[PDB]
């Protein structure tokens, strides 16, 4: 079974070598595309860092806090979440 | 399967790499779109930084009011939580009572 | 199948690219508008921050007391939430 | 599917950029409205700050009455909890019994 | 579907923008009302503050004792309420 | 729907701003009503301070009686609050028996 | 043949590392997080198919009564 | 003869893998290829430590659990 399969893998692997040439021509372009969608996210982010540096931790905090409304909107679809004070000898346990 | 698949992949990939530099363009426009959604967020952020970075007055009161908003939401919350009970400071006969809300005197908060 | 799919993707990419350039312009308008709803919130927040910086922590603590009533109002629409001291050697456990 | 959709999106996005500056205006009016809502919250904030940050007299008594509005609401509160014992100072026969609330002598409180 | 919806949104938004200039006026009035009601509560509160500041912490503690009866009255309409002494090293471990 | 609603709401908003000044009056009345709820509270406050800021005597005794009444309605309270070992001293034989019962000493209280 | 080819498949994936590694060691977990979120979408479709995912506290003398 | 041979494979595999058992990590992986061939009939219940699979992804235990390798933590 591995003779015909080996010959097929031989030829198909050379074909995949050339296909690799141009799949990462395509992926020069696809690295750019994914880079750039993640860059939409991350340049919203560049200028968010800009906004919260030229201004401060105002909404670094309040899209923790206004967005902590979202913390509670999102956590509770689950049923074991916690948040437990520091400044103690917490031996934090977990539920069952 | 992989032979014709690879040949069609290479041809479709020539025209798709044209299409994918074109995706650099397209995803760049989507880039600016996501940029500007989270920029509504971001300039709300600049404005809140001028609101609060100067002094955490509403950062304090919003630690607390987001506490209460997050809480109105923690209705749905199962999340098993804690306080430090000297946070509401319900210390209904105590000296540490009026350390929690003699923090009203700015400096301890 | 990837041939027709990718060509259709190319044409869709052209239309979406021009579309999204002007979506970015419309999003300059909409970022102003969303900054403006977040201004509802955040500018209530500017005036609150000014109010509390000028007048101490009155309702910093009294939304921590008055609206801390919310904590009891809400914490327990599930059955495993709690609030618990520190300033000790507290060695926290949390339940099943 | 997405070709004509994107073209119509560009045209309706011209229209909606006009209507998005119009959203600047309308959501500015709802911004003043929401400002004013959270600013009735903020006027509670001002009022209580000026009243009770100089010295928390009723913010002491509201630690109290709002720990008791919290525990007039602890009925909904399935919440397991912990206050502190020297809070309710159920230390009736104790040295620190009225260390808790001979703090009524101001300075301990 | 977004063309007619956008036109109606623009028209409804102009109606609501003028109505909302008058609703910001209504909000100033309704804030006179809400300020003065929350201050029913809170002016009762400030006169309590004056009473306790001039007279001392008398009913600071004694509504911290009379309303401390509320603790024993009202803690365990639930089933897991309790406390833990301070000035000490408690091994806090919440119930299950 | 929101267009007719908005216009009718603007006219109703003029008449309701008139009625909103009327509401300001009515809410000054509710102001008085809650002023007075917590001002009966505050009559208790003013006098309890004048009679206890001297030395918290009924506040000593009302930590005791609020511990007693807190116990008293802990009876109906399922609460798994507790007490612990050694103050109401039921180490009935102990020095701590003369440090919970002789804790009644002033200075230790 | 895989002297050449494995050393090379590394060259590829490895220096994918090299580059992201400079990215992180220089400034930190920036696309670790952002593609935590591209992950959120696709990858955490996969990882929400997976059932239990808790977190842990920090800043305390932490311990754990782990699931039975 | 047998013990010298087997335990000498142990000898020098030991020096090579006790300067680092890093080949033993790549061998977790490769012997795990073999083990995916064979152990398929199994029920192992092996809990281990947190910081391998991704999402401990920015706290200390995993900044030294995977992100450790940043020159300065290793």
């Amino acid at each position: 079974k591995e003779f015909t399969e080996a010959v097929e893998a031989k030829q198909v692997a050379q074909q995949e070598a050339e296909r690799a040439r141009f799949v990462v021509e395509k992926a020069e372009q696809q690295k750019k595309a994914a880079i750039i969608s993640a860059e939409g996210d991350s340049k919203a982010a560049e200028l968010i860092a800009n906004s919260l540096a030229t201004a401060g931790d105002g909404l670094i905090e309040l899209r923790k806090l206004e967005a902590a409304e979202d913390i509670a909107y999102q956590l509770s679809r689950s049923r074991n979440i916690t948040y437990l004070p520091a400044g103690q000898s917490v031996l934090l346990q977990l539920p069952q | 399967r992989e032979y014709t698949a690879a040949v069609e992949a290479k041809q479709v990939a020539q025209q798709e790499a044209q299409r994918a530099q074109f995706l650099v363009e397209k995803a760049k426009q989507e880039q600016r779109q996501k940029i500007v959604q989270a920029e509504g967020e971001a300039e709300a952020a600049k404005m809140l930084g001028e609101a609060l970075s100067k002094n955490p007055g509403y950062i304090k009161l919003r630690k607390i009011r987001a506490a209460q908003n997050i809480s109105k939401t923690i209705a749905t919350s199962q999340n098993r939580i804690y306080l430090t009970a000297d946070n509401l400071v319900l210390n209904l006969q105590d000296e540490s009572f009026t350390r929690g809300s003699d923090s009203l005197i700015k400096g301890k908060k």
